[PDB]
């Protein structure tokens, strides 16, 4: 995704 | 009981839907709020999921996949638990500020799906599920649905799953003598976990149809929501991604 992905690789 | 210490310690807190109760109920308002709630609870799931024992062992890509394919069943499960402990499965406690009474159940046009959700809610009572069984069972849900081809590192996903199954197994085996009750408890609970899948897919179908015509009914979709319902849900509905059942 893109916003989901960020919450994870975070 | 290290595993249990962890599950109990990382359990998400109370999440509000941000619903404006003072507004008359109306399809759009109810669903727009469930979607907002859905988007919020999705954040906690990702944080909850990543702090799970052995989770970061999964290939970062299978971490997205599993979370993206199983949130519906996870959220519906917990929600059935909140309902059971608060409004005693009488109603549907989606959030503190978004409780569904029979009226709202009909008003959102999902009475049928809500009836099945409330049934699940009752099962926690009928089966006398403990707070510990609920937590081990809910962990398992995250590993309960995958693409038919397999994830990046399927060999490892199956390992993690096996361990979580063995845990739910110990949770039952603790504080229980002899062996038909255990063997029997394990049968009831794996059946309960299975019954979650059928409900999940119904909501998947419902939300997908909803998104397609969202702009016709004035129902808003958060960004990760509208994103996941058209990029991951469609593959569950088209048979690419499938639930893993214990029983046949
Ligand atoms: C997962 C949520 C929101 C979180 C929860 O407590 C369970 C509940 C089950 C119905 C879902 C809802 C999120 C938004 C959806 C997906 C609507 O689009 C249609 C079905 C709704």
């Amino acid at each position: 995704p893109s916003i989901l992905k960020k919450i994870l690789l975070e | 009981p290290i595993f249990l210490n962890v599950l109990e310690a990382i359990e998400p807190g109370v999440v509000c839907a941000g619903h404006d109760n003072n507004q008359p109920d109306s399809f759009a308002a109810l669903l727009s709020s469930l979607n907002e709630l859905g988007e919020r609870q999705l954040v906690h799931v990702v944080k909850w999921a990543k702090a799970l024992p052995g989770f970061r062992n999964l290939h970062v890509d299978d971490q997205m996949a599993v979370i993206q394919y199983s949130w519906m069943g996870l959220m519906v499960f917990a929600m059935g638990w909140r309902s059971f402990t608060n409004v005693n499965s009488r109603m549907l406690y989606f959030a503190p500020d978004l409780v569904f009474n029979e009226y709202r159940m009909h008003k959102s046009r999902m009475y049928s799906q809500c009836v099945r959700m409330r049934h699940l809610s009752q099962e926690f009572g009928w089966l006398q599920i403990t707070p510990q069984e609920f937590l081990c069972m809910k962990a398992l849900l995250l590993f309960s649905i995958i693409p038919v081809d397999g994830l990046k590192n399927q060999k490892f996903f199956d390992e993690l799953r096996m361990n979580y199954i063995k845990e739910l197994d110990r949770i039952i085996a603790c504080k229980r003598k002899n062996p038909t009750s255990c063997s029997r408890r394990f049968y009831q609970l794996t059946k309960l976990l299975d019954s979650v899948q059928p409900i999940a897919r119904e909501l998947h179908q419902f939300t997908f149809d909803l998104l397609i015509k969202s702009h016709m009914v004035s129902v808003d979709f958060p960004e990760m929501m509208a994103e996941i319902i058209s990029v991951q849900v469609p593959k569950i509905l088209s048979g690419k991604v499938k639930p893993i059942y214990f029983h046949t």
